[PDB]
């Protein structure tokens, strides 16, 4: 039952699809936090590496962002397909892609690749964040190799996910979500220290990658 | 489908896909062995008869009619670690066991020892209800009468229980055994609607329930939704 | 026929049958998949890209939470253009829908 | 008479002795993993109720959608592998909309479930999919030919007209109680309470407006998913009556 | 779980791709160093026989395009198909934009191709890893490497192939960011000499190229000998 | 060696001895069918079958086992039912096509070759299984009577007398004696064919024949007095 | 349908002429420092302009880099020629004006309906292509500055309307809208 | 090659207050030569539906043939339920509209009872477009029929059948292609009734 | 034991010549509910015992009409019955459009035979798990065809397929001499059929809900009696 | 490729053809020899199979086509448009040249994964 996608285990779940998730758990950690009007994405990062030609957070559009965990090679291709769809939708239609639409398409591609025994499903779980065009409601979504996409207030995928998804669960209150850029950033940083690069996306296609996070690290570390 | 894959050749059938107790396949030492903790506070003499079953036959013992109630559970553990516990039930003067047999999560070794403990602590009128993939039709059996033809046999937990009633310590206990034909791995056996009718209306003879009322209760529990019926309610016309 | 935009909404006064009928089918699917009403810009864009592929002076009007009151004319040759004033029985359009006057 | 491995279950096209197709039967085991979904058909409208099964508190339970609108008088509740369901719902939506375009008439839900089952049937000859669907859905809708009706569509390709049906985890318990409690004169209001009462027993966690959502089919209102406020009131009324 | 490349093992790892990486570990070491004013590519010609035409037998270093070159480690047969694809893809960009293709884009396309072969049952992974050295206006001199898995990483000085760990360690201790192309050459010679399994590092076993000032010069064996003695190897 | 374990689980595979065991297994399926024989006469051919009656519910007139591929060709098979009827229809298609194009009834040797290629084509690839029927067929054409017998392997030959099914060794032994004793008229063979079936053997006897003289080259069944006479002789 | 282009010493000035009455026709912003103006058949010409915008935008997102105006002009030329291969040619005229940040110099390109690319100091199409060269050639100079260019454009436009426009400028500051024709 | 012929004739549909009527002549024509004197130009498709496609016969017979097949498929899919007039109208539109760039040259009319029981008549443009109409005529002598009726209508199913008789009798008098026989189909909740009357032979 | 190695698919013959994978498909019919078919000279009747998934579920449809003159019943896998029945209906309608002939009952059963026998020869696909009982009345007269998934179609006076169908078959054989002579009496013929299916029952009794009856003849187009209309025959 | 957002329009961007400008309705005016020449080889092959069917029976065309499908479907090389070496032998074109061989004939949609999806119809 383990060696095929088209075979159900006697207990009723496809093992091969599950095995793709453990590949994600082996990947680098990714984090995402939804503020009242902003979304923050944090990621887990040798001596001779060329750091000037490397960002684990790749933007699919001016207003949409996509982090990932798992096999980097698969992600680089899944990102490309999403980028083409974003422009194709912007071409066939006039409005930009809805955040829910992009994750639905990306999940469909992952789901599509599960529909044959001659194809390896993408061992990557995406963490899509952004704002709907002309909207101020932050939206964060997560996709899995199985093709299931979900909307999360805060999620972490990859290496050390359960430990980080437990820290967020107790420190993040759905009824008391952070209401400032600093507050969510501090939570994301504090989330990553339990084991730095931080990206902040704000409405109206205002995406900025933070620099000098040491201030938050120094502030959080003291507390 | 123009061709069959060259690489798709089954692994030899002599080996079963049983759960792996320990990842160390290269272990060259005596493996640890399970323990079974039968609760000592059970007043067995109060019960004149005892029923040993696996979970797939639960619908034959309705909570709604029999007034089933718990008395406790057996505990089993294994270090390498694994821990499983199995409730004990009774109704009237009858002591009942259901092991929650599983092919993937539970290895047969656990069932073997539970068979040891159950028989080592019950050695009442033993009733064994089971299933087998190697029997063409339903079989009624006892210690002094065998109905199986040479080709057929019984495996799994019910084989474990029957083994102790026949051979090993405490052999010779009087027992009445009922096995219905089924298919599938341990813990997922499926029974045909014909078997279910033949099954309730026969075990009712020994257990002594009002056959029509007992059948009416059982069919609802059999057919509405159960692991034994599966897709057979809608997969067939 | 004519239509114009104003603070209170939009005023409208007075093959093509199916294409509009068929377009009503697509917007239903879009209204379902995305669970939100298709915007006027999209609806006009869909129609514009089609009349082009099959070279019907259709017009589109609507009122959306974000888009607001907009009027789009689609020429039979595929020309799509926004319009504050359109001229070529009165209707009034609001966020709750149209009203028959 | 030796014990040997049997491979009548691994393959999907492999018959076992007595003619059992196991891979289809294993597909039903996947449904039991899905969240519980309840549906009761009666006069004044049909009612649907689904356990949302929040994986974690951070998950947006307000966005978990186990009930989807196919036609303005038809609603579908799904349980199992939601990834496979999206394929079926999209086909169902297209067929219902296509029928209106071709006949200017609301699609008969009895015909709609037939179309959907023709898709789940596609693992064999109508093939488009390698394995049977791991999702079993529950269609509730009203057509002005047969009245308020509820249909259960198994992945095997067979649909049954159900007065009351429960699928997903704990379905065996739910069905047993529905047999004790359902009756012809069951009004809509008590059916909504009944659905919530059934969810109380089989839902492993506390019943709350945040993890359970109801829906109903009515001729005047059509398919509508109840707001969190109304479900809280019904849950409040339910525990008061208990 | 390793009979085919489309199967995930219970640990969520692709054994077939891992075996491809292990294959490169048995190939001649290729080392690339980026200097402040150019790049250096060197490779150990493992397949050696005095009857072999040491000249006009470039097997490790190939020219994808002006201002771009690749050092090949692993199956030489697999490389030629990818290399020709890269050459075609580089010219298409020029035919399309009239601009020399950036190195990053070329590496990205090749890695995507290699990734696809790890995602199809009938295609086995390319048992080859490249070291791309090139120059473009966006980033100037840049150095890359790519694996059979189809993932690439930027580097200042990277060694691929056999004894990569030993060679990489030497680079870390000696690599100064402000070196010249010359100093990169001595370091490239130095790293290989201490890493090769051969008794001595002779020219016939060795191959070289360099991109600097922009001219790329694949060294003929005559001058490879000259630089070798100049360095004292 | 009759099992060939290891080389018998797939089709189009040569065993170390050069045998393809899947084809050999298909032969054994033929050997379990009702014995059927075919006798070649000087003026035609005769077919006989031991149709084992299963139940009275079968319609006697519509329960016919001696198929007629074409007006001038008779076909009888032993083995798997799905393959036998599948082959007959395909053979029926070929006969019609040849008549359609060349406006003449298909010759028996040509008809056999077309069937042989189709049957043999299923022994080439592992996605298909060899037909599990040995088909006795024959008729009359410009060159006279012809009796052919193709095996699951696709091999076919012309025969003076053929037999198949479970009752094969006995029928063939007696069939050899008939040829040795009378090296037949269409009339005489019908009686002899009935005799062999009864010797080979609840079963009913079905007989058909096609001869130039007594049926002007057409294939007809045995009924009424002729049948009873054959039973009386047997 | 008139489109104009003037390449002043530090910017490029693009101008365009406007049943349905409004109160940005024949133009598309391919990049922050690149602007594309087109004229020709209605419909067949806008889909091409929309398609080009998507591809250039797609490249910018993919590389996170600003494609140079020269590369953009070449891409348009190939796509326009590739479009005409399997159909009858359509009247289209495209002006690509952009500021090359890498070279810190403005650039203007003209592409005809057949897919031929010209680098120009100034260009025009339509009714403006019959006389306006008589004025621009006499008055245009290389070192002309932006503010001077719009006097020339205001001058030029004046002759256009005598025998008979929305104006945008591309500079190091990016695209800029103008009311002073 | 010209793929399109002509057969002449005329059809008429009237949507009574409760009943519906569809009438047409029986004569088939090709360039002044009478092909036949009795060809049924009006058909009954069941479900209280009567259909008639005037103009090119080979286009008309195909359209009714496909429509009849669609009705049978509709019965199978919808538990043999009756096909509403509105449902049939849109179904025919898709059939007609499915051949735009090579369309039927037929001005077809379907008559029947809408859901509430009132008379229904739908006339289809050759490219599919249809509209509900109280009364409609199509064909060669259509222009000679509608003006006369409009005087006398703008009524039971026995006094309109008088006007249709006179209307076609007037058309046959001055028009040569008008047939030598009149077919009338009457649709009511009772069912469909066929009536035939004779006209001038020449 | 040895059967496990050779029952993997419908392409491997066992060493004894058995083709197991298609034997199981025939055995799948026993899972289905019993249906009984019988015919007289002028009338043919189908009787079926429907089953419900649960007491809250409607009884599954088991009898289908391909046209006004013939229909069929189902027993075995639901998905296969869906495919075969509608495929057959696709053939009833096809002939009329191009040719305007009623597709004869005999042709209807045989065009489906080719469909089933292909699945038993190729890899990937599986033999159908559904058996059909087709009844109709055409120029020739009454017809009753039993289609097995192995591509075996038999003309029958009466038969029964499904779970415990042996009992009904025994009764029909014991009463073949009687119900054939029930000509011009549709009511009596159905009563014989209802009695025939009654012997297959074990626990469940006849009810207006579960029972379905169909009949067709010269004066009776295919009609299905279900619900309250079945009370009289019980 | 139809647009994902709307399954009724060609995906102008993913279908790199020079914009939506090459619209569907306009690919009707064609060179007189284009249609005949594009599928000339197919017509000859099918005609050849028909003669085999008429003479050698349906078995021979079935064997010929099954072999070709075996070769074509088992051959997947997304880095080469050249025909398989064994394809030429079966077609008997192993010692023949044609303009289709001499002249065998983008950043977006020419990737390998595009052919993987089309090869498997995934």
């Amino acid at each position: 039952y383990d060696r095929a996608l088209s075979i159900f285990s006697p207990d009723g779940h496809i093992f091969q699809v599950e095995y793709a998730l453990e590949a994600v758990k082996r990947g680098t950690c990714a984090v995402g936090v939804k503020g009242k009007n902003c979304v923050v994405l944090g990621c887990e990062r040798l001596k001779l590496q060329d750091t000037r030609i490397t960002s684990k957070v790749s933007k699919i559009d001016s207003h949409v962002v996509l982090s990932f965990s798992g096999l980097n090679a698969d992600s680089r291709i899944l990102i490309e397909k999403a980028r083409v769809e974003a422009q194709s939708h912007r071409l066939t239609l006039e409005d930009p892609v809805t955040v829910e639409y992009l994750t639905r398409y990306v999940a469909g591609v992952q789901q599509r690749y599960t529909q044959s025994g001659g194809v390896r499903p993408f061992g990557v779980s995406t963490l899509i964040a952004g704002f709907d065009p002309r909207d101020d409601e932050p939206k964060l979504y997560q996709t899995e190799p199985s093709g299931i996409y979900s909307s999360w207030s805060a999620q972490t995928i990859g290496r050390n996910s359960k430990t980080v998804r437990e820290f967020l669960e107790k420190n993040y209150d759905r009824k008391e979500p952070p209401a400032t850029v600093e507050e969510c950033v501090k939570l994301t940083v504090r989330s990553l220290l339990e084991v730095i690069e931080i990206t902040v996306v704000k409405p109206d296609s205002d995406i900025v990658a933070l620099s000098s996070e040491e201030i938050n690290q120094y502030v959080t570390q003291i507390e | 489908m123009l061709f069959k894959q060259w690489n798709d050749l089954p692994e030899p059938k002599h080996l079963l896909d049983l759960p792996e107790i320990s990842k160390n396949l290269q272990s060259l030492e005596v493996c640890p062995v399970p323990k079974v903790e039968f609760p000592q506070d059970l007043d067995v003499p109060q019960y004149s008869t005892a029923v040993i079953t696996t979970k797939i036959m639960n619908p034959l013992f309705p909570k709604n009619l029999l007034q089933l109630t718990s008395i406790g559970e057996i505990k089993t553990t294994l270090t390498v670690v694994y821990g499983f516990s199995f409730p004990i039930y009774s109704f009237g003067k009858t002591l009942l066991f259901s092991m929650e047999e599983n092919f993937i999560s539970i290895s047969p070794i656990f069932g073997n020892m539970i068979s040891r403990s159950i028989i080592s602590q019950l050695a009442p009128d033993i009733i064994v209800i089971g299933t087998s993939d190697k029997i063409a039709s339903m079989k009624v059996m006892t210690e002094n009468e065998c109905t199986l033809q040479p080709p057929e046999f019984i495996t799994g937990f019910i084989g474990s229980v029957l083994t102790q009633l026949i051979v090993g310590p405490s052999k010779g206990l009087k027992f009445k055994c009922l096995v219905a034909p089924s298919e599938g791995p341990n813990g997922f056996e499926k029974l045909s609607l014909s078997d279910m009718g033949s099954l309730v209306d026969l075990c009712g003879q020994w257990l002594g329930f009002e056959p029509s009322r007992y059948s009416e209760e059982c069919y609802r529990l059999w057919r509405c939704d159960s692991a034994a019926i599966g897709a057979q309610s809608g997969l067939y016309i | 026929t004519l239509a114009f935009r104003f603070q209170g909404g939009i005023i409208v006064a007075v093959d093509c049958q199916f294409w509009e009928t068929w377009l009503g089918s697509q917007c239903r699917l879009h209204e379902l998949r995305e669970k939100e009403r298709i915007s006027v810009a999209a609806a006009s864009k869909i129609l514009s890209n089609l009349v082009y592929q099959y070279k019907m002076g259709t017009m589109i009007c609507g009122y959306t939470r974000k888009e607001g009151p907009t009027i789009y004319y689609v020429d039979s040759d595929g020309t799509r253009l926004k319009g504050d004033i359109f001229c070529v029985n009165l209707y009034h359009v609001t966020e709750d829908g149209w009203i028959y006057h | 008479m030796f014990l040997t491995r049997s491979e009548y279950d691994r393959g999907v096209s492999t018959f076992s002795p007595e003619g059992r197709l196991f891979q289809v039967e294993y597909s039903l085991e996947a449904i039991k993993l899905g969240s519980t979904a309840i549906g009761i058909a009666t006069k004044e409208g049909v009612v649907l109720g689904v356990e949302k099964r929040a994986t974690s508190p951070l998950l947006e339970s307000d966005s978990i959608e186990k009930i989807v609108e196919i036609d303005r008088h038809i609603g579908c509740a799904m349980s199992g592998l939601t990834a496979d369901a999206r394929s079926m719902i999209e086909h169902a939506r297209t067929a219902a909309v296509t029928h209106n375009l071709y006949y200017d008439e609301d699609i008969n839900v009895e015909s709609l479930t037939q179309s959907v089952c023709d898709l789940a049937l596609r693992f064999g000859e109508g093939r488009l999919m390698s394995r049977p669907f791991g999702v079993a859905l529950l269609i509730a809708g009203h057509d002005a030919d047969d009245g308020y009706q509820l249909f259960h569509a198994e992945p095997s390709g067979t649909f049954y007209r159900y007065n009351a049906k429960a699928i997903g985890s704990g379905s065996e318990g739910a069905q047993a109680e529905l047999l004790n409690e359902w009756h012809s004169s069951l009004t809509l209001k008590e059916a909504e309470l009944l659905v919530l009462k059934i969810l109380k027993q089989v839902m492993e966690e506390k019943l709350d407006e945040n993890n359970a959502q109801l829906s109903c089919i009515t001729k005047q209102d059509g398919f509508k998913i109840y707001d969190n406020e109304k479900t809280a009131e019904l849950i409040k009324e339910l525990k008061e009556k208990e | 779980y390793d009979s085919r490349t489309t199967i995930f093992s219970p640990e969520g790892r692709l054994y077939q791709v891992e075996y491809a990486l292990e294959s490169i570990s048995h190939a001649g070491t290729a080392i690339g160093i980026m200097a402040s004013d150019g790049i250096v590519l060197a490779a150990e010609r493992k397949v050696t026989s005095t009857l072999l035409e040491q000249d006009t037998s470039t097997e490790k270093l190939y020219k994808l395009n002006d201002k771009i070159a690749v050092a090949v480690a692993g199956l030489t047969a697999d490389a030629e198909i990818l290399i020709n694809t890269a050459r075609i893809h580089a010219q298409n960009y020029l035919k399309t934009y009239n601009e020399d293709i950036p190195v990053e884009i070329l590496v990205r396309r090749l890695s995507d191709i290699k990734q696809g072969y790890t995602q199809h049952g009938g295609l086995r992974p390319f048992g080859v890893s490249f070291i791309y050295a090139g120059y473009d206006d966006r980033y100037g001199y840049q150095l890359y490497t790519s694996n059979p898995s189809g993932n690439y990483t930027g580097w200042k000085a990277i060694s691929v192939g056999a004894n990569t760990s030993a060679a990489q360690t030497l680079l870390q201790m000696d690599y100064k960011d402000d070196m010249k192309v010359d100093d990169a050459i001595e370091l490239a010679l130095k790293t290989l000499s201490k890493t090769t399994d051969s008794s001595a590092l002779t020219y016939d076993r060795l191959e070289f190229a360099t991109i600097r000032k922009v001219y790329q010069k694949i060294f003929k064996p005559q001058e490879i000998k000259d630089i070798l003695v100049k360095t004292g190897i | 060696t009759s099992i060939g374990t290891g080389y018998d689980l797939s089709n189009s595979v040569f065993s170390p001895d050069g045998r393809n065991f899947q084809v050999e297994y298909a032969v054994k399926a033929v050997e379990n069918g009702t014995t059927s024989i075919g006798i070649k006469c000087n003026d035609g051919v005769v077919f006989a079958v031991e149709k084992l009656i299963t139940s009275k519910l079968l319609v006697p007139q519509k329960n016919v086992k001696i198929q007629v591929v074409d007006r001038h060709i008779g076909c009888v098979y032993s083995g798997l039912i799905p393959d036998g009827r599948h082959l007959v229809n395909r053979g029926r298609e070929e006969a019609a096509s040849f008549k359609k194009l060349y406006k003449t009834p298909i010759p028996i040797p040509a008809f056999a070759d077309r069937l042989g290629q189709y049957v043999q084509a299923h022994t080439l690839y592992n996605s298909v299984r060899p037909f599990g029927v040995s088909t006795i067929f024959g008729g009359v054409d410009k060159n006279g009577a012809h009796l052919y017998m193709l095996e699951p392997s696709g091999s076919y030959w012309g025969y003076k007398g053929a037999a198949t099914g479970k009752g094969r060794q006995s029928a063939k032994a007696e069939l050899e004696k008939l040829v040795d004793h009378h090296p037949l008229s269409a009339r005489e063979a019908v009686k002899q064919a009935a005799k062999i079936i009864y010797l080979a053997h609840d079963f009913e006897l079905e007989i058909s024949w096609c001869s130039l003289s007594e049926t002007n080259g057409l294939h007809k069944f045995v009924k009424g007095d002729l049948l009873q006479e054959a039973i009386d002789f047997a | 349908d008139i489109i104009l282009g003037i390449r002043v010493q530090d910017s490029v000035i693009l101008a365009s002429s406007k049943g349905i009455s409004v109160l940005d026709d024949k133009t598309r912003q391919l990049s922050p420092h690149t602007l594309m103006s087109f004229a020709g058949e209605a419909g067949d010409t806008v889909q091409f302009a929309e398609y080009i915008q998507a591809n250039i935008q797609l490249y910018s997102i993919r590389e996170d880099y600003e494609l140079s105006p020269q590369a953009v002009s070449s891409f348009v030329r190939q796509e326009l020629a590739k479009s005409i291969r399997s159909r009858r040619p359509y009247q289209v005229n495209v002006l690509i004006g952009g500021y090359d940040k890498k070279k810190n110099k403005p650039e203007l390109y003209q592409i005809d309906y057949l897919g031929t690319k010209v680098e120009l100091p100034y260009g025009a199409h339509g009714y403006s292509g019959f006389y306006t060269f008589f004025l621009l050639d006499h008055h245009y100079r290389p070192d002309m500055t932006t503010e001077e260019g719009l006097d020339l454009l205001k001058l030029c436009v004046q002759e256009l309307e005598k025998r008979m426009v929305i104006v945008k400028i591309v500079d190091k500051d990016g695209i800029r809208q103008v009311d002073d024709f | 090659f010209n793929p399109y012929g002509d057969n002449g004739g005329t059809i008429l549909g009237i949507a009574g207050e409760d009943f519906a009527v569809l009438a047409g002549d029986t004569r088939n024509i090709t360039d002044y030569s009478i092909n036949s004197r009795y060809e049924p130009k009006v058909f009954d498709c069941g479900d209280n539906i009567v259909m008639s496609a005037n103009g090119f016969a080979a286009d008309g017979d195909a359209l009714v043939k496909r429509f009849k097949n669609s009705v049978k498929w509709y019965h199978f899919d919808h538990n043999d339920k009756k096909l509403s007039i509105n449902s049939a109208a849109r179904n025919i539109q898709h059939l007609l509209y499915g051949k735009r760039f090579f369309p039927y040259y037929v001005h077809t009319i379907i008559a029947g009872l809408d859901e509430d029981g009132k008379g229904a008549v739908y006339s289809f443009d050759p490219v599919g477009s249809y509209e509900r109409e109280q009364c409609r005529a199509g064909g060669a002598a259509a222009s000679l029929i509608m003006p006369f009726l409009d005087n006398q209508v703008n009524l039971s199913v026995e006094e309109v059948i008088k006007l249709v008789r006179d209307s076609f009798t007037s058309a046959t008098e001055r028009h040569i292609q008008v047939g030598d026989g009149l077919e009338i189909l009457i649709v009511t909740k009772d069912g469909v009734r066929k009536e035939f009357y004779e006209l001038k032979r020449d | 034991m040895f059967r496990n190695n050779y029952d993997g698919d419908t392409v491997t013959f066992s060493p004894t010549g058995r083709l197991f994978q298609v034997e199981y498909a025939l055995e799948a019919i026993k899972q289905g509910s019993v249906t009984v078919g019988l015919r007289s000279n002028t009338h043919a009747v189908l009787v079926a015992l429907k089953r419900n998934a649960d007491e809250l579920s409607s009884y599954q449809k088991k009898i289908i009409k391909c046209d006004e003159h013939m229909g069929l019943s189902l027993a075995g896998l639901a998905p296969d019955a869906r495919v075969l029945s509608n495929y057959l209906r696709q053939q009833c309608n096809y002939s009329s459009l191009v040719f305007n002939r009623k597709l004869a009952v005999e042709r209807a059963g045989h065009l489906l035979c080719d469909k089933a026998q292909k699945n038993t020869q190729s890899y990937g696909g599986r033999p159908y798990g559904v058996g059909l009982l087709i009844i109709g009345y055409d120029k020739s007269g009454a017809h009753l065809l039993e289609f097995q998934p192995s591509g075996n179609v038999t003309e029958l006076y009466g038969t029964a397929i499904g779970a415990r169908s042996q009992g009904a078959k025994t009764y029909l054989e014991r009463t073949l001499d009687t119900f054939i002579k029930i000509d011009g009496n549709p009511d009596e013929l159905i009563k014989a059929g209802v009695e025939a299916i009654s012997q297959s029952l074990r626990d469940e009794s006849l009810t207006v809900d579960n029972l379905s009856i169909a009949i067709v003849g010269k004066d009776t187009p295919f009609t299905i009696y279900d619900g309250e209309a079945v009370a009289k025959y019980i | 490729v139809l647009s994902s957002a709307v399954p009724s329009l060609p995906d102008t961007l993913r279908q790199q053809e020079g914009g939506a400008v090459p619209l569907s309705t306009q690919l009707n005016d064609r060179h007189p020899l284009e249609s005949t020449l594009k599928n000339w080889e197919t017509t000859q092959r099918q005609r050849q199979m028909e003669q085999y069917r008429q003479i050698f029976g349906i078995a021979e065309p079935m064997k010929r086509t099954m072999e070709m499908e075996i070769v074509n479907r088992t051959d997947f090389n997304p880095l080469s448009t050249n025909g398989s070496i064994h394809r030429d032998i079966l077609l008997n074109k192993e010692c023949s040249i044609d303009w289709e061989d001499v002249y065998p004939g983008t950043m977006v949609g020419d990737d390998v994964h595009s052919k993987i999806e089309k090869q498997l119809g995934i």
